[PDB]
């Protein structure tokens, strides 16, 4: 088959610059005049929107600014100024033959400057205690960029398997994201151990920032 | 009026089969092939296959080809998708499009979605625990831990509480069941005063549940002068300043809100290095002359890596009813007279708001040496101020004669004169 791939997988600008987005394809999608690659727009929980067919031409309706180009192997879509509404996911498709097949998708996200996360870690409950679990849940708020690593450590062991991450979307009003880990044990496994730490990195921290507690000492 | 209206989610088990439908509209069916197209959570868009609704004649991805069967009712102008064998992987929405028969011009038109979830779970309410600590601003949230199946709503305070909330996406679990996480941030010093409580929502199950949970860069934001607020010729701005920005973080960012919406004119200038080992960064935003006039108010935040959070700032023209100045001119005093310089005097008067602009001429040209007072506020709620020229007594006593101008928002024409001569 023929593989698209999208890059960047991430575009971070600002309302009114031009966006070039690059799709290249495995083997080439053009016969006889045509390039056969299409774009698509998607906005969380909508459908995707034809934007550009064949390579080049505009679909009906769409604004303007959306302009396609290249042949072959290697094309690009470009939006000439963002808007607001632009900042969506992009998806490339080809019908040069079968399977047909879209590229990875590349997310046009809001650029703003370095904030480092705020993180919190916090014990279980004593209500989730009766029953025979224990949720720890690891917060790190309000950051930027998007890219971060959490990492659990019982009694200064690195944990892996018993936790599961969960991303909020780019906030409308100050384009941060939060992030929230939740490390879950039985709650035998759970009196094991005193020590719980959550050690976060990211771009925001010149060295990494870990929050812990002492189980009973709550 | 084209359109491509799917059926509703579907909640499976493994093993069960799915039958997803797509009723088209507005169109000639027999004219356009209509596509299959997935999305599991969090991935991309996978071709399924397409069918032909003329003959019936289909086409497939070879990974769906023996597990889909598709199948068009031309009488309803509806197109079926039937995946057999449900596996846990199959958890994706699944879209209907249309592709020209004639011409390949893309999916130019897709249905809404159709999410199915594969599970061995069945309807089950969430347990709520708070998310309590063990520094300026606390967090602290809700764990919604398993249920099934989505979605759940959060709330805080009965909606009172929005701002800082953070209601994350939902975790399948390996039990089945989803899970989630609400949170808020809040200042550490309400902790005492204040009480916080989640408002937890699962229809499915008709649950609800209400559990209780238990020195840096500073801005200046510059109003537009007067004069240029008046006059269609000039050009009125408002300015954000930013001192104190650290050497270590020079991250220069602004965002303009004009009555709470963004706007993207604005003009950042170039980073200035100041004399106490830090810089001064501004931005200037042009603006309406009738949006200022109007009472608009114009909003700068300021963001930048040395700040825990954004500092907002707001200006906006003075509010209460306009008020017209009076204008009078006053003669030098006859005992100011033994002297080589003389003052003339302009009272402005009876104004609202204070924002004004006074200057002088004679003969059609600017008199520049002059100083005028601050206005200063009244007993009834209206300003006054004196303006005093400087002339050489010659050209006093020469009949000449001087004019003190006066602009305002209030007069008509926004300008008005008041002349001053020897009888
Ligand atoms: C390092 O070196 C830096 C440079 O020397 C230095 O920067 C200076 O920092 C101080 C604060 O620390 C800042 O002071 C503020 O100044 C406001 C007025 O500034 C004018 O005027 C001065 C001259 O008097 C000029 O030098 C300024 O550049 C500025 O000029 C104006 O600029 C605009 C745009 O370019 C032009 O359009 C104007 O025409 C022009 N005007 C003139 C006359 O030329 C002043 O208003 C501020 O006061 C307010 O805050 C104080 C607390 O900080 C309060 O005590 C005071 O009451 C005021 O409170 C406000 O009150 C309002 C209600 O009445 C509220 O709505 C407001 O919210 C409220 N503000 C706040 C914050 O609460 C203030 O004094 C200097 O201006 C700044 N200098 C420059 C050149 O930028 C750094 O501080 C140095 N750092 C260190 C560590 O030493
Ligand atoms: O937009 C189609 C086509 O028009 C050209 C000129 O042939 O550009 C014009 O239109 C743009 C969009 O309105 C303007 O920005 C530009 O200034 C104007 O010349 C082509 O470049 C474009 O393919
Ligand atoms: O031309 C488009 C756009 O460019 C800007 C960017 O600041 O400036 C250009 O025009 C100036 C003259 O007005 C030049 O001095 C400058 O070099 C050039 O980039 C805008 O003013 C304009 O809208
Ligand atoms: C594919 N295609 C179009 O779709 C098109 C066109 N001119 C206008 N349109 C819309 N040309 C020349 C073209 O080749």
């Amino acid at each position: 088959e023929i593989v698209l791939t999208q890059s960047p997988a991430t575009l971070s600008l600002s309302p009114g610059e031009r966006a070039t987005l690059s799709c290249r394809a495995s083997k080439g999608v053009s016969t006889s005049g045509y390039s056969y690659l299409h774009w698509y727009q998607q906005k969380p929980g909508q459908a995707p929107r034809l934007l550009i067919y064949l390579a080049s031409y505009l679909e009906s309706g769409v604004p303007a600014r959306f302009s396609g180009s290249g042949s072959g192997t290697d094309f690009t879509l470009t939006i000439s100024s963002l808007e607001p509404e632009d900042f969506a996911v992009y998806y490339c498709q080809h019908s040069r033959d079968l399977p047909l097949t879209f590229g990875g998708g590349t997310k046009v996200e809001i650029k703003r400057t370095v904030a480092a996360p705020s993180v919190f870690i916090f014990p279980p409950s004593d209500e989730q205690l009766k029953s025979g679990t224990a949720s720890v849940v690891c917060l790190l708020n309000n950051f930027y960029p998007r890219e971060a690593k959490v990492q659990w450590k019982v009694d200064n062991a690195l944990q892996s398997g018993n936790s599961q991450e969960s991303v909020t979307e780019q906030d409308s009003k100050d384009s941060t994201y939060s992030l929230s880990s939740t490390l879950t044990l039985s709650k035998a496994d759970y009196e094991k151990h005193k020590v719980y730490a959550c050690e976060v990195t990211h771009q925001g921290l010149s060295s990494p920032v870990t929050k812990s507690f002492n189980r009973g000492e709550c | 009026q084209v359109q491509l209206v799917q059926s509703g989610v579907e909640v499976k088990k493994p093993g069960a089969s799915v039958k997803v439908s797509c009723k088209a509209s507005g169109y000639t069916f027999t004219n356009y092939y209509m596509y299959w197209v997935r999305q599991a959570p969090g991935q991309g868009l996978e071709w399924m296959g397409g069918i032909n609704p003329s003959n019936g004649g289909t086409n497939f991805n070879e990974k769906f080809k023996n597990r889909v069967t598709l199948t068009t009712d031309s009488s309803t102008t509806t197109a079926y998708m039937e995946l057999k064998s449900l596996q846990f992987d199959d958890t994706a929405v699944y879209y209907c499009a249309r592709r020209d028969y004639r011409f390949d011009m893309g999916f130019d038109y897709w249905g809404q979605g159709t999410t199915v979830t594969v599970s061995s779970a069945s309807t089950k309410g969430p347990s709520v625990f708070p998310l309590a600590p063990c520094e300026s601003t606390a967090a602290l949230g809700c764990l919604v831990k398993d249920y099934f199946p989505e979605p759940v709503t959060v709330s805080w305070n009965s909606g009172a509480l929005t701002s800082g909330v953070h209601t994350f996406p939902a975790v399948l679990q390996s039990s089945g069941l989803y899970s989630l996480s609400s949170v808020v941030t809040v200042p550490s010093s309400s902790l005492g005063t204040k009480t916080y409580t989640c408002n937890v929502d699962h229809k499915p199950s008709n649950t609800k549940v209400d559990k209780r949970v238990e020195g840096g860069p500073s801005v200046f934001l510059f109003p537009p002068k007067p004069k240029d607020t008046l006059m269609i010729s000039r050009t009125p701005e408002v300015t954000c300043v930013v001192v104190d920005v650290s050497q270590e973080d020079p991250e220069v960012q602004f965002n303009w809100y004009v009555d709470g919406v963004e706007v993207h004119n604005a003009k950042t200038k170039p980073r200035e290095e100041q004399f106490n080992s830090t810089y001064r960064v501004v931005s200037v935003l042009t603006v309406l002359h009738q949006d200022w006039l109007n009472g608009k108010e114009y909003k700068c935040k300021v963001s930048n890596k040395g700040l825990p959070s954004s500092i907002e700032k707001t200006i906006s023209k003075a509010k209460g009813q306009p008020r017209e100045p009076q204008v009078y001119t006053l003669p030098p005093s006859q005992e100011e007279m033994t002297k080589n310089q003389v003052s003339l005097t302009c009272l402005v008067k009876g104004f609202y708001p204070s924002d004004i602009a006074v200057e002088w001429e004679s003969n059609g040209q600017p008199e520049n040496n002059y100083k005028t007072t601050p206005p200063v506020l009244d007993s009834d709620g209206s300003f006054f101020l004196y303006s005093r020229l400087t002339v050489d007594k010659s050209r006093w006593q020469q009949g000449n004669v001087f004019s003190c101008s006066v602009m305002h928002e209030a007069l008509h024409n926004h300008y008005t004169q008041k002349s001053l001569s020897l009888s």
